[PDB]
RNA sequence: UUUUGGCAUAGUUGC
């Protein structure tokens, strides 16, 4: 009647991905951490573009999508930062929003590259994580591009700015023991990389009892986070939201 | 034009209860939890953890309209168990769930980085 | 003077006739552009090519909305010159009717 | 001339008499919509907004009108106008008089289409009675027309790029009409070949052909999810 | 032909048919004749030889071309009417080799025969494989769709124009599109398309999106309306002058507001605008003076991206303002495959919605499997298994339509070496439980057009507004609004319903109530 | 001397039931015992449910003559 | 929505796998394609040899045509019902087909084993050159695929000429869709128009506007289309 | 136009790796061994470098308006 | 010395690249017009 | 003017005889995309006449084969009769038979 | 009521009461200038 | 301080 014990075991551990293994908990708790891996890790992404004089090829709203797309370093600020439409301010100072300015001006006569090394912002915690850097736009002799825009604390589910996963390889029951899946002719199948068949089988043979569990995970980060800071990250956020959930529960049984 | 704001999928506006509950009348000690500005993410969860419980004779969940943000939550239990002592019992456990995996998670990070 | 033509585009005649495609980027045309088009008052207009029965060939043909058996049609145009032609018909009559 | 001005497909007694322009009428794309009951459509708000219905002011709907009234029609749902007894008629996105807000038993509220609402509904051509047929409204967050899947057959219509016409009955009696005798529920059966117009359609039909098969089992959580989308279900597990 | 073949007396056009049964040589000069390049074959062999083909692939810096071919009396232009006395060979690697004889007098042989195929038809990925009534939709579609018309839009003032942001020429690729410059301006995005029944809004011919690959740019375009105006003068009539108009001294204006204008009576470019605001302050002299200023369209919203001020032919200023409008996916925009697949995005889902592989790839769209059975659009899965193969190969793949050398089983063989079912299929995971879907998926990468045909220019509504002047009833003007015509069709139906009521109120109450008074003695309207 | 059906025609039923929803709508008394129904079509149903409904519907037959039948005369369908 | 629901545990596709067929299964519809072919040949070589009768009522021509016609039929069919042999019952086509959802056998057929003939106003394709329907053939040719006899399947692509003789085919589909189009409503409007008056009066007889009997009863038995259903007369069919 | 920033699809960093991409095709590579060294393993990702038409660079030849 | 099968495929579409370097797409039009 | 009228409205004959003058001849260059641009330059139209109520022109013949698209026409009331040319399909611009 | 040439890119002052002309080439095309209002979008 | 509008064509395109 109680909460299963489940047990991590991490495989691999890169700068740019993570990979584990969860055993010991059903199917909806693992498919939930992947949908808050998704939707649900706040990080910080470029909003409110003010464009003071854009005489590039691509029109302003352009540059500014291209702008709103470009991760940030937000590894360790973001959890101290507060949400824009939470605070009390003109809606930016500095607790809840990170200015950028960008300033580039093309006099020579070869193609000047709009790079995200040319964002400057106004906190040194929070910058391209590139700082290749990513192409923002290319300019020509006479051409100007200049703004300002700031970058506010939100999570994928309003955004897809704010996704920091560059996707989450998730996985159950790599044999087919279960038979949640059924191969017309399992023959023809590759072997998942966690199969642990040899090469004479195709599938595991039936298991009536069993139940989904040791779920492998791949969470690859786009940059703004590390990718253990985007797990610890995710739970912290679901357990967030079920705790609040509780108290408005409570309220509303009392 | 049309197009709803994309912040209204998550956030309760003025005057909006986070969850209600309702009896159904249909059958005995069973309620209906709607929840508002929720997605699969708690409902599937929820639904699995109260699945577990031995005394819940019934737990589904249902979003009832995609481009809506509500679920609602049938549980119905024996008479000697409420559904809301249920649910309450269900969140705590999958609190307890997290925190767990949160505080082995950190350890598995810390051995990973050692070793 | 007599008067002023519409030029097609990228024909021997329009300012665009093998000129390089850094030159038509100076002029701020597309070198992709593949012109075959007027532009009149600013709009481009184009002539869908029509067809129509070819000239001068005898065409044998059976009618029955008619009187006759078969008709041989033709119809025959001057060359280069005198745009209306003339069709001239031989039929030969139905031996139904009697 | 005159002969030429009645003559014709696009002539007075045929372009002006059998069939005319019409006020409040909308038209949209349509989209799929397997949530929606099939006597049911999705309506955007814009269209919504901008379309009215005139409801007569009674001590029960007073202070329902009332708030109405004083939202307007920047905010919806709202109204457009106020008719008084009098007949002269106030508008609403003008005129921010207190004195004008006022309603009594009598007047009429130009009240914003709003959920519930009965809306005849078509697809040009028409070429039989379920062709156009009434649907309840239901305002839903985009620029579609939502419709059942059930009901696409009957206008033998598809989401490919069809677009689909609305419109709205101003009259109790129109409305009252509509949910009598057009309510697509009431035809369901066709009196052409006295068999059902619309049934169960492509994926819901190949997913209940799968569904029914001899060999489909499904265990308790399964089933337990599945019970919540049955509307009529009496709440009482079965026996596996 | 001798003579026609090396460029003499006779020029390449000129067309010689022998009627061999009525004895007639008829041979003809004139314009209008349709005619195409077939490639001579003397004693069933090629004319051509492999010394050609060295000198064409040095085409640069040669000086040897097409016309070199023809001078050498290799290839020569046929005729409809001459094709009627040639036997031609379809391809000269076998209709021409020694066998059990079909016939041994061949006088021509195709080029390639996929050049039957016009421009909007010749970029289907296998053609010969769907059936004909498709590759005439797409033909259509083809013309309809999105994309980079023309390389120089920044300059040009068209009244309307569609362009995509991140267009991208197709994985699976024509040869002739090489000549179309079509990898040059593309009109599409190559989609990670999963050909799978889902939660139900990609039924009937509609299509699922992600959701989070529109937020990243996925299809999103920009819309470019052009207005242009001109002030004139007609003697003494009257004056259009551009000069924003002041509330007090023009006694005719519209509710709509005036300060967005400069001095000049003229918005200056990077303004927001929405449907009624005004773009050009133009007023004309009262014989005081009126406004006959233009606004933007009841429905349009968007920014004035450019305005240009030049003289028209008489010497008079004129001026044309384009407004930009960036136009992103929505439910109800049309999409279409190269195959006519034609549909309207049902709904839009979040990326953790969408279903997903084992290595976390969730597709694009979704469209519905019973849109290719009835259809038999089979080039569209080979397209997309073929792009799948191209993706991971990293090589654009070939879809020319008569060629042997590539085939299903081909094709099969090779993603079955990059660790993929050989037919594409993948198991696929249900996005909102997490759980495996039974049966497993066709998904990968296709070629999709978004067509001009936004919602958001196709939606309109009514209460009641600009009826007309002589019938009184309302009329389209401004906009798309003026009410939908409740034709006899309608009439006959809501008569068939017996709702007298309804339809009364339809074509009398809410069209033109009217009422006259009438003698009772004589019956002329008094 | 009534050679009618004594059935309400799905005709009838609509037009009864939207005057008196107009009748009700403009204030008229409602003779059925309402709880909490404002809608004017719904205490029109109850009234027909109830045959409270106080209209008497005048069929023509196709020679001028006429038949006068009570709401509540009619056998509701 | 209960089967759609669990339409996302189940799932439902279609892809390359469901149109190929066993290797045994082509090698089988490639010996009656060869069959078909032969068999055609002979009937040639019959008619050059004015060894061919013409059947009664019918010149030589269309004895030929109809004995070509008919070969060519049953070879397609043949072809089809063993393709449909070789589905699995995993086969998506055989799922969506025996459901009913969409397609048809014939479709499934086409896309594996044969397209079959094409038709142009209800004839092989016709001599559109002097004595040739193209270029590519030699004069006075009538086996199959000289005039329009496809032998691929889609999945295996057709040849440059089957595909041109293949459009041929569409473009008729195209044609007479346009046409039906083009008299869509002129046939409906004009009975409509003779009959919109008439009605059945309270006496139960129908009459039209100026008061004429057209029917005593509706029908003749009074009776709506709308609940009137199938039944067997268990007595009309047994001896005594 | 130009290179899009993300993957459509799984949200990677691609705007990052056009010009390296046409710097590895110089040196020639393959364009699969290109993006191999480039390290887009998914074919999502590797189908927006190997399709991407770059009509930028064709659109900086026309002179700005200033 | 002749075209072999296995390379007529690329022959007979340089042959194609060719034709499309030398005429275009619009040859139509403009030799009308320049006629 | 007597050409531009004639270009600018695709009426063509006599501008005060445009009664019964043919129509559509010349139309606004359509330029939604480069594909669209390229298959209008390259068009084609068959008028009605009274030649192409004779035999029926809007089914596809086989000396279409080359010449003009086989699978290009739009949908409606304009199959068959509007047509595009084939890739390489050239049409002969005339000479002199001296 | 600065314009800019379309050929030269002069910015040049022209009232509202002067022909359109480029004073320092002739050329009889101008576009108007950048607006100075303030302009904002969210990077969405 | 409460307006508003060209008519008839021709072409193209959607279902
Ligand atoms: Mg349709
Ligand atoms: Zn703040
Ligand atoms: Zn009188
Ligand atoms: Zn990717
Ligand atoms: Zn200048």
């Amino acid at each position: 009647p109680y909460a299963n014990q489940p047990t991590v075991r991490i495989t691999e551990l890169t700068d740019e991905n993570v990979k584990f293994i969860i055993e010991n908990t059903d199917l909806a708790v693992a498919n939930s951490i992947r949908r808050v891996f998704i939707a649900e890790v706040p990080i910080i992404a470029i909003d409110w573009v003010q464009i003071d004089a854009n005489s590039s090829v691509l029109h302003d709203e352009f540059i500014a999508h291209r702008l709103g797309l470009i991760p940030l370093t937000s590894d360790d600020i973001v959890d101290k930062l507060q949400y824009s439409r939470d605070c009390t301010c003109e809606e930016f100072c500095p607790e809840c929003s990170v200015e950028f300015t960008l300033d580039v001006r093309c006099n020579e006569d070869q193609t000047r590259h709009v790079t995200s090394r040319d964002l400057i912002s106004n906190s040194p915690r929070v910058i391209p994580v590139t700082s290749d850097d990513i192409l923002i736009v290319k300019l020509r002799k006479g051409q100007e591009l200049r703004l300002r825009a700031y970058a506010k604390k939100g999570f994928g589910k309003e955004h897809a700015k704010w996704n920091p996963t560059a996707g989450v390889a998730f996985e159950y029951d790599p044999d087919n023991a279960l038979r949640h899946t059924v191969y017309p002719k399992p023959e023809e199948w590759p072997k998942s990389e966690y199969s642990e068949l040899d090469e004479d089988e195709s599938q595991a043979p039936y298991d009536p009892n069993g139940k989904p569990e040791r779920f492998y995970y791949n969470v690859e980060s786009c940059g703004s986070l590390r990718p253990e800071t985007i797990v610890l990250s995710a739970l912290s956020g679901l357990k967030k939201k079920l705790s609040d959930l509780q108290t408005q529960l409570s309220h509303e049984i009392q | 034009m049309n197009a709803p704001p994309a912040f209204e999928s998550f956030l309760l506006f003025e005057g909006e209860k986070k969850i209600t509950i309702n009896k159904d009348t249909k059958v005995p000690n069973a309620c209906l939890f709607t929840i508002n500005k929720e997605d699969h993410t708690l409902g599937n969860i929820i639904k699995s953890q109260l699945l577990k419980d031995p005394q819940v004779l019934f737990a589904g969940y249902k979003v009832p309209h995609p481009l809506e943000h509500k679920i609602i939550i049938r549980v119905q239990t024996t008479p000697d168990y409420s559904p809301q002592e249920a649910f309450t019992n269900a969140i705590t456990d999958l609190i307890s769930e997290l925190s767990l995996l949160e505080e082995r998670f950190r350890v598995a990070i810390k051995d990973k980085q050692e070793g | 003077f007599i008067g002023k033509i519409p030029i097609m585009l990228r024909s021997t005649y329009c300012l665009l006739n093998g000129l390089t495609d850094r030159d038509l980027c100076e002029l701020n045309e597309c070198p992709l552009d593949p012109g075959g088009y007027f532009i009149i008052n600013g709009s481009e207009k184009v002539l869908i090519a029509q067809e129509k029965m070819a000239t001068n060939t005898v065409y044998v043909f059976a009618k029955k909305d008619s009187k006759y058996a078969y008709t041989g049609e033709c119809r025959s145009c001057l060359e280069n010159s005198s745009r209306p032609t003339s069709t001239i018909w031989v039929s030969m009559l139905a031996r139904g009717g009697q | 001339s005159l002969k030429q001005r009645l003559k014709g497909k696009e002539g007075r007694v045929r372009g002006n008499l059998m069939g005319k322009r019409v006020d409040f009428s909308a038209r949209t794309v349509i989209t799929p919509d397997p949530n929606l009951s099939i006597d049911q459509v999705g309506v955007p708000r814009s269209i919504a907004a901008n379309m009215t219905f005139a409801e007569i002011v009674t001590p029960f709907n007073i202070d329902r009108l009332q708030e109405l009234v004083r939202r307007g029609n920047s905010q919806y749902p709202g109204a457009k106008y106020i008719i008084r007894d009098n007949g002269d008629r106030i508008d609403l996105r003008f005129h921010p008089k207190p004195s004008d807000l006022h309603l009594q038993t009598g007047y009429k509220v130009e009240r914003h289409m709003c959920d519930g609402d009965i809306v005849i509904f078509n697809r040009q051509p028409t070429l039989h009675k379920m062709s156009m047929m009434g649907h309840r409204v239901r305002i839903l967050p985009w620029s579609t027309f939502r419709l059942n899947l059930s009901v696409t057959t009957p206008y033998n219509a598809d989401f490919d790029g069809d677009e689909m016409n609305l419109h709205l009955p101003q009259s109790l009696e129109t409305r009252a009409e509509i949910q009598e005798l057009a309510m697509v529920p009431r035809m369901i059966v066709t009196p052409q070949s006295n068999r059902p117009v619309m049934g169960i359609v492509q994926d819901t039909l190949t997913a209940v052909r799968k569904f029914t098969k001899r060999d489909v089992f499904l265990e308790r959580g399964e089933v337990m999810n599945l019970l919540m989308f049955l509307s009529t279900w009496d709440g009482k597990v079965p026996q596996p | 032909r001798k003579l026609r073949r090396q460029m003499d007396i006779i020029v390449s056009e000129v067309s010689m048919i022998r009627d061999i049964r009525e004895r007639e040589i008829r041979i003809y000069t004139d314009a209008g004749r349709i005619c195409r390049p077939l490639l001579i074959v003397e004693k069933q062999k090629l004319l051509l030889k492999k010394r050609h083909i060295d000198q064409l692939k040095e085409r640069e810096y040669n000086n040897y071309s097409w016309q070199d071919l023809v001078a050498s009396g290799v290839v020569e232009y046929i005729d409809t009417l001459e094709e009627e006395t040639v036997m031609l060979a379809m391809t000269p690697d076998d209709l021409q080799e020694k066998e059990v004889a079909y016939c041994s007098t061949y006088t021509h042989c195709e080029i390639h025969p996929s050049m039957i195929l016009g421009v909007c038809a010749s970029i289907i990925p296998f053609p010969d494989h769907n059936q004909s009534p498709r590759n005439t939709y797409q033909s259509a579609m083809g013309k309809q769709a999105m994309g980079v018309y023309i390389t120089n839009f920044h300059v040009r003032m068209d009244t309307l124009a569609h362009v995509l942001y991140y267009p991208q020429k197709p994985l699976v690729t024509t040869r002739s599109m090489e000549y179309l410059r079509f990898r040059e301006l593309p009109a599409g995005i190559n989609s990670i398309v999963a050909i799978a029944s889902y939660t139900g809004y990609n039924q009937e011919d509609s299509v699922i999106m992600n959701r989070s690959a529109v937020d990243r740019g996925f299809f999103r375009s920009v819309f470019y309306r052009s207005y242009k105006e001109q002030e004139s003068k007609k003697g003494f009539d009257q004056e259009e002058v551009f000069e924003k108009p002041t509330r007090e001294t023009c006694q005719g204006m519209r509710h709509a507001i005036y300060d967005k204008l400069d001095d000049d009576g003229l918005i200056a470019p990077g303004v927001r605008v929405s449907g009624d605001d005004v773009i050009i302050g133009k007023t004309v002299t009262l014989p005081t003076k009126r406004d006959c200023s233009t606004f933007l369209r009841t429905s349009e919203t968007g920014i004035v991206d450019q305005v240009m001020v030049t003289l028209n032919q008489e010497g008079y200023k004129f001026c044309k303002i384009r407004v930009r409008s960036v136009r992103i996916p929505q439910i109800g925009d049309k999409f279409a495959s190269r195959h006519g697949q034609k549909g309207t995005c049902g709904i839009q889902y979040r990326q953790e919605d969408m279903p997903f592989t084992c290595e976390g790839i969730t597709p694009d769209i979704i469209i519905n499997p019973h849109a290719i059975p009835s259809r038999m659009t089979i080039g569209h899965l080979i397209e997309c298994l073929q792009g799948k193969v191209s993706a991971n190969k990293g090589e654009i793949g070939d879809a020319t339509p008569f060629n042997d050398a590539v085939n299903v089983q081909k094709i099969s063989n090779l993603l079955s070496d990059y660790g993929y079912h050989l037919r594409g299929n993948e198991v696929l995971y249900n996005g909102f439980t997490g759980r495996k879907i039974t049966s497993q998926i066709f998904i990968g990468p296709t070629y999709y057009q978004r067509l001009k045909h936004m919602v958001d220019d196709k939606i309109h509504s009514r209460a009641r507004g600009p009826i007309q002047i002589l019938n009184r009833q309302p009329m389209e003007g401004r906009s798309r609004d003026g009410g939908l015509r409740f034709g006899e069709m309608e009439r006959d139906c809501q008569i068939a319903h017996g709702a007298a009521q309804f339809l009364r109120e339809r074509l009398f109450e809410a069209s033109d109530p009217y009422q006259v008074h009438v003698c009772n003695l004589c019956g002329i309207m008094a | 001397k009534r050679i009618t059906t004594p059935y309400m025609t799905k005709y009838e039923r609509a037009r009864v039931l939207g005057t008196r929803a107009l009748q009700i709508a403009m204030c008229a008394p409602v003779m059925v015992e309402l709880e909490g129904e404002t809608d004017p079509l719904l205490i029109a149903m109850k009234e027909l449910k109830a045959r409270k409904i106080p209209i008497i519907i005048r069929r023509y037959l196709p020679d001028g003559s006429y038949e006068d039948w009570g709401v509540d005369e009619l056998i509701i369908s | 929505t209960v089967i759609n629901n669990w339409l996302l545990i189940e799932g439902h596709t279609i892809g390359i796998g469901d149109s190929i067929a066993d290797s045994k299964t082509y090698q089988d519809i490639q010996n009656t394609i060869k069959k078909a072919k032969q068999d055609v040949i002979e009937v040639i070589e019959k008619a050059h040899n004015n060894e061919l009768e013409p059947t009664p009522g019918n010149t030589l021509r269309q004895t030929f045509e109809n004995q070509v016609n008919r070969i060519l039929n049953d070879a397609r069919d043949k072809t089809g019902s063993s393709a449909q042999k070789s589905l699995s019952e995993y086969n998506n086509f055989k799922s969506m087909v025996v459901s009913g959802a969409k397609g048809s056998k014939i479709n499934i057929s086409q896309v594996i084993a044969v397209v079959g003939q094409q038709n142009v106003e209800g004839k092989r394709i016709p001599f559109g050159f002097k004595h040739r329907t193209l270029p590519h053939f030699i004069k006075d040719d009538y086996g199959p695929e000289s005039r329009g006899f496809v032998e691929n399947s889609y999945l295996a692509g057709l040849t440059p000429t089957e595909f041109f003789f293949h459009a041929m085919g569409g473009r008729e589909g195209l044609i007479d869709t346009a046409v039906k189009t083009a008299e869509t409503g002129y046939i409906q409007r004009r009975l409509i128009k003779s009959m919109e008056s008439v009605m059945v009066k309270y006496d139960a007889t129908v009459r039209n506007s100026i008061n004429q009997v057209v029917q005593l009863r509706y029908g003749e038995d009074g009776l709506a289309g709308e609940s009137v259903e199938f039944q067997n007369l268990a007595t009309l069919k047994p001896s005594n | 136009m130009i290179i899009p920033v993300r993957c459509f699809t799984c949200g990677k960093i691609v705007g990052n790796k056009w010009e390296a991409y046409l710097g590895l095709l110089q040196a020639e590579y393959t364009e699969g061994d290109a993006l191999d060294a480039l390290g887009l393993k998914r074919y999502c990702c590797r189908r927006m470098l190997l399709a991407h038409v770059d009509l930028i660079e064709k659109l900086l030849n026309y002179a700005p308006l200033e | 010395d002749e075209i072999t099968p296995d390379l007529w495929q690329e022959a007979c579409w340089i042959v194609i690249s060719s034709y499309f370097d030398e005429k275009g797409l619009v040859r139509q039009q403009l030799d009308s017009f320049d006629e | 003017d007597g050409l531009k009228y004639s270009l600018a409205t695709g009426n063509w004959g006599d501008q005060k005889k445009a009664h019964q003058a043919r129509a559509g001849v010349s139309q606004v260059l359509n330029r939604l995309t480069f594909a669209s641009t390229l298959s209008h330059l390259r068009r084609l139209n068959s008028p009605i006449g009274r030649d192409g109520k004779l035999a029926k022109p809007r089914q596809l013949h086989n000396t279409l084969w080359g010449m003009v698209c086989p699978a290009e026409t739009p949908e409606g009331h304009a199959v068959g009769l509007v047509k595009n040319l084939a890739l390489m399909a050239y049409i002969s611009v005339g000479s002199q038979p001296s | 009521m600065i314009y800019i040439c379309g050929e030269c890119h002069t910015e040049n002052e022209i009232k509202s009461r002067d022909p359109i002309r480029c004073r320092e080439c002739g050329y009889r095309i101008m576009y108007k200038k950048r607006t100075k209002r303030l302009v904002v979008f969210d990077a969405r």
